[PDB]
This record gives structure tokens, sequence and C-alpha cells, in this order.
């Protein structure tokens, strides 16, 4: 594995949000300076094939954000960017060259303030499914939910959360059938929500997790079937560090597996990687089909990947910055893991296939996502 | 300019014409409520005092001013909002200090009350409601939470020490960029170290000014003053702590949360210093309370490294106690966390003699950008606590110039009242150890003592170092001229400071000269046994003087004093001491202890000058005494009995015995007064011709009563 | 039975490649960490680890040349007793402070293998 350590250079601000759109990967500071790069390019510095000085970003500009909030929040597709602050947000069509897959200039960008919310509602956390097209917003005083069409921005619907119930963080359906949602007082939200919008409450799981004032990164697992649950309370005994529960999407998220972290503070960033891995054993003639997720604390620089079939962590990468880590990402075959920090250092983890195993097709995991149990269709009133 | 003018003279004008006939209270006092909407924004002290004056009418908020009478136009008191509150308050910081520093400024308590109205009115802020504000808290209470590395200190030192804050940009970010909160804890601790003067504050009150600050904190000021607040806060409390309660000391638990203070009084202070270090344009006043900072911050290092911490605030333990310990068979342990320091102590050295050298090279500074500042012994004091049984005064051309300007300052600054004698006090300690051990070179630390003649008003001939013969007696004399300035320490009025001036006397006389008689007339009269209505130790204690010295200083005196009689072996005056220490509970603490001390010292100094043989009185005499030759020789001996036909210390010796056998739980004493009994009083009459014994010994107690 | 622990294979270390300085005061680095078996080039089995540090590794690449610890001390608090009458990557000589006897606390209490690992199941004390 290679790993390079970039620190980037944007003066006094922190990299809070990352993106990997496509084969660009996009970086996020606090003062609105964005940077844009082609994760190709790491890919070749990181294999030593690019030098390090000629490593320039694809495009790096600046919003026209104003002093009210911080950027924290970053999503969307090759076609639209949606960029959140902490009070505003600015959704960017047009930004990617749809014939040369390169950035349009932000003169070409259709620059839009899509919401902006004021003090002291705070936007929590921000969402979008690919598979509805719609993007989802976590607020907080009041604690609402608001419901955004993709390219349109249109309020297709409204989840409205209880004043002790503050939403921290939620996570989304790689079949885009359910979405789950974590919150201030312990409690777990699942629900139902269709393409049209309408949403039903299937699960309520309170005191399970331990949530602090922080932005963190959750996925869930490709094959839509494994609820990781970091932090848990539930089930641990008291005084001790903390862990991460794994519960199953069809057996009523039992736990199955668990994390057993250090006594140090909790993560914050957690990535399942989006491709399926096999190890073939070749002496029993066996294959062992595995995941790979990466894992990072909230205070300092280490960061762990796991291995779903194996009874130790792959390695542990201890104390990499003397930051926190603001976000983490896999490429999009997963061979590539990217992470960022507060303090503007980039960290490009290149894998090859004997670092992680063959990676099993996206048609394999769909196909393990038909698996799953089927929920009843939702009652259009 | 002239629109506020013309409006301030109009306002009085109706002011006084409403109090010449009792009736601005007409239209619901809405006249008042509009002439202060329109006073505050009007930045003038004669707007002020009209405001004085509407605030009195009011709310009936009473404004001490000297030049100031009420226009009592008949008005009802109301209630003031928060939202007046807060531009009133800005207007008062405002006009109070303007431009001039109100730390550096005196403490006017006039806007003290109506300041505690206006925070009685805003409260606390309330939680629950912004993130910024809980992150903002919870990275806070992270912060005091982390341990202490060396690294930690080098990034202080750097400024690169943040805990990178947001502002929470709220309606009340404007009132703690005022510092409102600053101002009102200023107030508070002003008065809170005017009734320590007093000696009448109370820990208690430190934790609603201690939430203050971190109230203003959490506002992302980048107020370091604040830091420095916090961390004197804590310092008193950690003072209090360990001067006031030797319990706190002796227990490791709350010594637990003791470094736990330290600890937090540290960070702040780092966090202080790291802020000014962040800070580009540093004036010359940011330099002066940064400076003052950095002693505090020195001050408290020595505190935390040294005995009887050793370093206890350096080592940590984890927040989860339990550690999940996997075994080798696959099985989980719980165990317990250890307390694991997290720095070597030549960095806490390293960091406590840098700062102190960056303290000394920002005083040279200062004193470059303000040649009128008035310089600190304070430096050279901390140099010989690091020099007090370290170096040994190997730098000796280094101990001179350092205490020589610590004992210049501190005779300069001497006020008439009591001098600064401990550099000087400290200095004759050095001088005295390091002469005994011979470590030093004797000529110019004796010449040194012609500069710090000064302070010592005696003869050149005493500190011209005259090796002209025996080092011994060399030696003597130079403890004579130490006498003579204890002397002269007695001499002045010492306010708190006879008790250890006597133990060096002590010192002096038993260690050294070896005249114990001389060291016993001293401390008798510090030490009153042979009295009957005094207390055992006369550290002048009638009714008014405050506990703290005699807690340890006289157990430990006692100790010594154990030692002096224990030289001469007195039991008389051992046994009236311990009669008196009795009656001396609330002298001092640990009395259950150093009362066992003194019945081992007693009963040993009755063996050794009177002679006895223990294991033999009850194990072996008891057992072959026929009960009916007891009972006749016990008889005849209490018919027999007179104090005149024994001497004095063997009567005195039994009868001591047996009331410190009543007093104490028996087996203690069994020994002594079996042996004065079974000597000298039962089998010479035996030869002549456990509770029978004792009642005999009462018997013949009661013939010597 | 219940599969025992098996050792960790012999990884072969990390090694630091090539440093280049940025602009910022900390400098990019490259380092390869190996994550497979050193014998075999294998994918590692269930039981192997690999833990390291940054900055121990940045002391150690840069500064192999580590003096006597008592004579180090001593120079550094002459050092700063003379003056009294961010270097990164280089020993900077001005900063005071000696962290290798707390970089050995860091490795004895990191050495400790007891909290870092997985356990299949609730967390139930026997």
């Amino acid at each position: 594995m290679r790993l390079l350590k970039y620190p980037l250079d944007i003066h006094n601000e922190q990299v809070n949000a990352l993106a990997a759109l496509g084969p660009y990967i996009i970086l996020a500071g606090s003062g609105g300076h964005v940077m844009a790069w082609r994760q190709q390019q790491l890919v070749d510095t990181a294999f030593d094939r690019v030098m390090i000085k000629d490593l320039k970003p694809e495009v790096s500009f600046q919003v026209d954000q104003d002093t009210t909030g911080d950027i924290f929040f970053i999503t969307g597709d090759l076609e639209t960017l949606y960029i959140g602050s902490e009070h505003r947000l600015w959704g960017y069509s047009g930004w990617l060259c749809r014939d040369t897959n390169n950035i349009n200039s932000v003169e070409k960008m259709n620059s839009k303030l899509l919401f902006e919310c004021k003090s002291p509602s705070t936007i929590t956390d921000v969402k979008y499914d690919i598979n509805l097209g719609i993007l989802f917003v976590l607020l907080s005083n009041e604690n609402k939910i608001l419901l955004f069409r993709h390219k349109t921005f249109d309020k297709l619907s409204e989840i409205t959360i209880d004043k002790a119930s503050k939403p921290i963080t939620g996570i989304i359906d790689p079949t885009g059938q359910t979405f789950t949602v974590m919150t201030s007082d312990r409690s777990i939200l699942v629900y139902q929500i269709n393409k049209t919008g309408t949403h039903k409450l299937i699960n309520k799981l309170t005191q399970h997790v331990q949530m602090y004032p922080l932005h963190y990164r959750i996925s869930m697992s490709p094959q839509a079937d494994i609820l990781p649950v970091i932090n848990s309370v539930k089930g641990v005994p008291n005084n001790a560090t903390s862990c991460t529960a794994l519960l199953d999407r069809n057996n009523n998220y039992k736990v199955t597996k668990t994390l057993v972290t250090p006594s140090s503070n909790g993560c914050r960033v957690l990535v399942y990687s989006p491709a399926f891995y096999e190890k073939p054993n070749l002496k029993k003639g066996t294959s062992t089909r595995y995941n790979l997720i990466a894992t990072s604390g909230s205070t300092d620089g280490t960061i762990l990947v796991w291995n779903t079939k194996r009874m130790k962590p792959l390695f542990n990468a201890l104390q990499v910055s003397s930051t926190a880590i603001n976000d983490m990402s896999w490429s999009q075959d997963g061979f590539t893991l990217f992470a960022i920090s507060n303090d503007a250092t980039l960290y490009t983890f290149a894998f090859q296939e004997k670092d992680l195993g063959v990676a099993l097709p996206q048609t394999e995991i769909k196909s393990l996502q038909e698996v799953n149990k089927k929920l009843p269709k939702l009652e259009e009133p | 300019a002239e629109q506020g003018i013309e409006t301030t003279e109009l306002i009085w004008s109706l002011h006084t014409l409403f109090g010449h006939f009792h009736f601005c209270d007409a239209s619901n006092g809405k006249f008042l409520d509009l002439a202060e909407k329109l006073l505050c924004q009007f930045i003038n002290n004669d707007s002020f005092l009209q405001l004085k004056q509407i605030l009195w009418c009011r709310y009936h908020y009473a404004i001490a001013s000297d030049n100031f009478s009420p226009d009592l136009h008949d008005t009802k008191a109301v209630e003031m909002e928060k939202i007046h509150s807060l531009p009133l308050g800005t207007y008062l910081i405002k006009l109070q200090y303007q431009n001039k520093n109100p730390y550096l400024s005196s403490s006017k308590t006039t806007l003290k009350q109506i300041m505690d109205n206006i925070i009685e009115k805003i409260g606390d802020p309330s939680t629950l409601d912004n993130h910024i504000i809980s992150r903002n808290s919870f990275l806070l209470n992270e912060y005091l939470s982390r341990p202490i590395t060396a690294d930690l200190l080098k990034h202080t030192f750097s400024g690169a020490t943040s805990l990178y804050l947001t502002s929470p940009n709220d309606e009340l970010q404007q009132g703690m960029t005022a510092g409102l909160f600053y101002v009102s804890s200023l107030q508070s601790l002003g008065l809170y170290k005017m009734r320590k003067k007093s000696m009448q504050a109370r820990p208690s009150e430190l934790d609603s000014i201690i939430r203050m600050l971190k109230n203003d904190i959490i506002y992302n000021t980048n107020r370091f003053e604040s830091w420095i607040l916090l961390g004197k806060c804590y310092s008193y409390i950690v003072e209090d702590d360990l001067i006031w309660t030797s319990d706190k000391i002796t227990v490791p638990e709350k010594k637990d949360v003791i470094a736990l203070t330290q600890r937090k009084a540290i960070l702040c202070y780092l966090m202080a210093i790291s802020i000014y270090y962040s800070k580009l344009d540093r004036t010359i006043d940011d330099k002066k309370i940064i400076l003052e900072a950095l002693d505090d911050l020195g001050s408290m290092l020595i505190s935390g490294y040294y005995n009887p911490m050793n370093k206890l605030c350096f080592s940590w333990k984890s927040s989860a106690e339990n550690t999940m310990r996997l075994s080798e068979t696959g099985e989980v342990v719980m165990e317990k966390t250890k307390k694991i320091t997290t720095i070597s102590d030549f960095n806490i050295e390293q960091s406590i003699f840098l700062c102190f050298n960056r303290a000394c090279s920002l005083s040279g500074d200062i004193k470059s950008q303000d040649d009128v500042f008035v310089l600190n012994w304070s430096s050279f004091y901390n140099l010989a606590k690091f020099f007090f049984k370290t170096d040994g005064g190997n730098n000796c051309k280094l101990v001179a110039k350092y205490i020589t300007q610590g004992c210049q300052i501190a005779y300069e600054s001497s006020p008439a009242k009591d001098p600064i004698i401990e550099p000087h006090y400290l200095l004759v300690n050095a001088c005295y150890k390091w002469v005994k051990r011979g470590v030093i070179g004797v000529n110019e630390a004796l010449t040194l003592l012609s500069k710090d003649n000064q302070f010592f008003q005696e003869q050149e001939e005493f500190w011209v170092n005259d090796e002209g013969l025996a080092w011994d007696y060399q030696e003597k004399f130079f403890f004579d001229k130490i006498i003579r300035l204890l002397r002269h320490l007695l001499s002045v009025d010492k306010k708190k400071w006879q008790h250890r001036p006597r133990y060096r006397i002590a010192r002096i006389l038993f260690d050294d000269l070896g005249d114990v008689n001389g060291a016993l007339e001293e401390m008798d009269s510090l030490i009153s046994a042979k009295s009957i209505n005094k207390n055992l130790v006369n550290i002048w204690k009638p009714d008014f003087e405050r506990p703290g010295k005699h807690f340890i200083y006289t157990y430990q005196y006692l100790v010594l004093y154990l030692d002096l009689l224990f030289a001469i072996k007195d039991f008389n005056t051992t046994g009236l001491v311990i009669k008196k220490l009795r009656r001396f509970g609330s002298g001092t603490v640990n009395v259950n202890e150093l009362l066992e001390r003194a019945i081992n010292v007693y009963t040993q100094s009755a063996k050794i000058k009177l002679q006895l043989q223990d294991k033999s009185y009850v194990e072996q005499i008891l057992p072959t005494l026929n009960y009916q030759e007891f009972l006749k020789i016990s008889e005849q001996l209490n018919q027999v009995f007179d104090q005149g036909k024994y001497p004095e210390e063997i009567s005195s010796g039994l009868k001591l015995a047996f009331q410190l056998k009543k007093g104490h739980s028996g087996i203690a004493f069994d020994s002594v007064c079996l042996g004065i009994y079974f000597e000298y009083l039962y089998f010479p009459l035996a030869r002549q011709d456990k509770k029978e014994v004792f009642d005999r010994v009462r018997l013949l107690v009661d013939k010597i009563t | 039975s219940p599969k025992r622990l098996v050792a960790a294979p012999t990884v072969s270390p990390p090694k630091i490649l090539q440093t280049a300085e940025t602009k910022a005061k900390e400098p990019s680095i490259l380092i390869d960490v190996p994550l497979y078996q050193a014998d075999t080039n294998d994918y590692l089995d269930e039981n192997g680890q690999v833990i390291f540090n940054l900055s121990t590794l940045i002391k150690e690449k840069y500064h192999p040349k580590s003096k006597e610890l008592a004579q180090l001390k001593d120079s550094k608090r002459n050092l700063l007793m003379q003056l009294s009458d961010n270097l990164i990557g280089k020993y900077d000589v001005e900063d005071p402070f000696i962290d290798d006897s707390e970089l050995l606390w860091e490795e004895q209490r990191a050495a400790t293998k007891d909290g870092f690992f997985v356990y299949f199941g609730p967390l139930i004390e026997k």
C-alpha cells in the first residue's frame, strides 16, 4: 500500500468536507476555497508516476459565500454540485462538462442560493439519494427534515421531529429504499420513503447510540443489509471504551459483530468500501467474501480499516495528524481511500488487488441487495 | 454632537421640573423610557449623570456618585428588561473605562450593584439552543481534560496551541465583545481578594465567577485575560486547599482533584500565553499582563512539581477507568487504569526556567519601553526555590547578582510595617546549608552579606570572611550572627512569622552548638508544659490567632521538642506535655498520632533515665505471687507509704503512669507503672518480711494525691 | 474448539520514500507501508496487524545520531542558562524539551496489545 501525505496550500482555512465525484475528488475549505482534483493524478502520484511538484488542482476557486455560515456540506452529481454552508445552500448545475468530462468555469456553473436558514436554526446534515433523486435536509432548532428534488429544489415533503430529538446525522439506503437518522437523545429513526417523498417511520431505536456536537460521516453496507452503529450505548458495559454495533436489516437489527475500539474518544468518520472483496482460499477451494470499512476517531489522527471476515483490523495508522479527521472517502472502485483533516493535509491510500483481494462486480452486490427483505409499498394519500 | 448636548440640557431641565412638583410618574414613566432610549446613544459623562438619575427614578437603581442627588419626582420602582440592560451595561463599560484597561483600572464599586442587577436580569446563558455553545463547552471540558505534554508547552511558547473556537454570533455576542462577564468577574475577584485580606472569603463564592468566566470564554472572544482570571481562580482554590486543609493533602483522592485544578489552571495559562503569542500586533499592555500571567504559571508549576505534590498533576488516568484487556485465549479482561506520567521532569524544569527566562526578557523589554517600571524580587525568589536542595550553590558567581538583586528589591521596597524578610531568610538558610555541607566558596558568600547589610544593619566584621580560625569556630560565630539576625527578626512587627525563627534558634542551639539546655530554655517559653491554665504551645492564640501555622508546624516543633527532651531524658516535662496535649486538640491536626509519639518518647525517657526490666512484671511476677502474700505486703505497704520516704521522681512517675493508664488504652502504661510499683514499693517490703495490683496502685496514688 | 491466536506474520516495516518541502511548514511525505506477508506477498491472514507512529519515524529517519540522554539534558539546560545571560523535520536545538523518554513511555503503552482488537458477539465478561 502507498500512502501519500499532502499538506494543502490554503491559508488559514480548514478542509471540512470532501467529495469524490466520478474521476474528480473535490475539496472544500472553511472560508470558501474549493479545490477539485482528478483522482487518477493522485493515484499516479502515489505510485510515483507523477512527481509531487507537478500536482495541481483541476479547478480551484472561491465560492461567493458570506460571513453568516461556514461550509460543511457538499453533495450532488456530475451535473449539479450542491454546496451547503451551516446556514445557506448553493447548487451548481452544469459544473462539469458532459462532453469533455472536465469542470466548467464558475461562470458556466449556474450558481443559485437554493435555501438559506437563520440563527438559531442550524443545519445538522445534508444528504441526497441518487436512486430517489431527493435531497435531504436535517435541521436543528426546530428539529425538522426537508426533502428536495434534484435539479429543481422542489420541497417534496417535510418530516418534523421532536424538540428533545435533535438530529445529528442521517444514513442513506444504497438501494434508495430507507433512510436512517441518528438523533441527540440516543434515538435512531428509520423512514420508509419513496421517489415521491412519502415517508413512513418504520423503526425507532432509542438509547442505542452516543452522539456529540460534531459532524460525522457514516456509510451503510453496499449490499444494504448491515447497519453500523458506532458509539453504541445498549449492550455495552459501562465505563468501557467505545464500540461499533453492526445491525442486520433483515434480522430486526440484532447485534451481529462488535468492534472493540480503544479507550479514546469515539469514531467520527466511517466509510464502507463500495466494492465487495473476495479472498479465494486456494488450499480449501473456498472463497471468503468480505467488505473493507475505513474508520477514524474524532480526536487524534488514527485511522483503521476493517475486514469483515477477520478478527483483527488490517492495519493501524496511528497519529497520522495532530488534528482530527474531517472526512474520508473511498474511490469508486474502492482501491483508493482518501482522507482529509483539520490541518489542511491530504492523505491518499493507494491499494492493489493483493492489498485488498478480488473485488466482486456490482451486479453481484445488486443481486445481494435483491435478497434483502422487501418492504410493503407506501400508501399514497 | 450639539443635538445630544441640547437634548441632555432639555432632559435635565424637564427632570428638574418634574422633581420640583413630584409628577414624572404620569403617562406610565414612558417619558423616562424615551429619555433612557435616547440617552443610550449619547456617550458623555453628563448623559451618564442624567442616566444615573434616570435609573434611580425609574427602577430605583441608586447609583452612588459623590456629587449626585436624587431628583425624586415620586416614581414607583420598575423592573428593567434584559433587552434594556445589555446596551446600558455596554454603555457603563465604555464610559467607565473608555480606552483604559479595566484590569489596570481601579475597581469602582459604584456600578457594581447595578452590574449584579444586569447579570441577574441576564442570568446564565441558556444552553441546549446553540450547537456552537454546546460544542465549544464540550471542547473546553475536553481541553481541561487533556493531559500535560511537553510538545503542548512548545506549541504554547510558539503560539501554536489553539482550540479553534467559533464565535456564536448571537445577540449576546456584542455583550461578551464588551467582556461583560470579564468586568463582572473582575469586580467579584477584587471583592474576593479584599475579603481574603480580611480572611472572610470562601471557596463556594468562586464557582459562580468561574462559570461566568466559562460563559465569557465560550463566546470565542479571543480574550486571554479571561483565561488568566480562570487560572487565577483555580490558583486561589489550590492555595486554599494546600494551606488551609492538610487532610486534602494526606488523602490522595482529594489530592487528585487538587492536581486536576492545578492542571486546569496550567491549561488556562498555556492557552492564554499561546493566544497572546498568536496575536501579531502585541502592545505593551499585553506584555504587562502576559508577564504577570507568566509569573502565575511559573508559580503554579513550582507548586505542582514539588513536595508534597511531586508531579501528581502530570500523572494521567484515562476517563474510561476500566481497560477491556484482551487475553491470549481470546477473552476480554476488565483492567483498572493506572496513573501515567505524561512528561519527564527535566522538561518540567526546562519549562519553569524558560517561563522565568522569558519573564526576565519581557521585563527587560518593558523596562526598555517603560523605564518607570518597577521590577520584582519574585524571579530571584523563584530561582532560589529552584536552588532549594538542587544546585548547592555551584554557580557561586551566578548565585551572586541574583540573590543580590532579590535582597536589594526586598529591602528597598520594604514597607515600614514589616520588611520583606523572605529573600534574606532563604539566603541565610542557603548559606547555613551550603557552609555546613561545604559546597560553596565562603568568601563571596560572606561578601554578599556586606551588600545585604542594608537589611542586616550590623558590622562589616560580620561579613568579612575571617578564615583565621578553626572552621567549626567560624561556623559557630556565623551562627551567633544568624542568631543576632533572628533577634532582629524578633524586633520587627512579625505579623505571622515568630515560630519558624524559634525553630531556627532551636536548630542552631541543638544540632550545631550542642547547648541542649539553651535550646530547652528557648523552647520552654514557646511550649509551656509545666503550667496548668495555659495551653501546650503558646503561639499567642487566646481566641484571635488564625489557624494554618499550628496545624502542621506546631506538630513539627513538638517533634523537635521531643527530640530535645530525649537528648536529656526528662520525663516530667514530657508527661506535662502529654497532659497539656490532651486539652490541646483544637490547636493542631493529628492529635492522636502526636499523642502516641509523645507517649513513646515519655516511656523511652522514663525507661532510659530511671532504667526498667519490663518483660518480667506481667508474665513472671504476677503468676508467681501468692494472693494472700500479695494482699498482706500491699496492705503493709499502703499503711507504710510516705511520699517523703521515696524520691519525687519515682512517686510522680507512678502517679503519671497510672493517670495515663486511666486516660489511654491501658496497655501502654501497664509496663511503666507496674515496673515502678514492683521495683520501688512491693519487693523491698517483701524482702524484709492485673486489676488487684492496679487497685493497690490506685490506693498508693490516692496516698500521693 | 475456538481457533487459536496464530502469531502475526513478519511484515516488512514501512519506510519513508520521498519528502518534499512544501510552502507550508510541514513538508509532503511519501511512505510505502507494506500491508502483506513479507515472505509470500500474499494477502495477510486474520491474525496480522501493522502498528506505527508518525513523528517517531520522523525523528528516526532524520536524526539517528541521538547522544547521551543526561549529557543532552545538561547541554540543553546549560544552553538555556547561557541564553539567559519551526524547523519541522530538522532537530530544533532551540526547542529545549526531549521527548525520547516519553516516546519510550508511549511505545510501552502502545506495545500493550490489550484494548485493540475485534470481538465477535456481545461484550460479556467471564
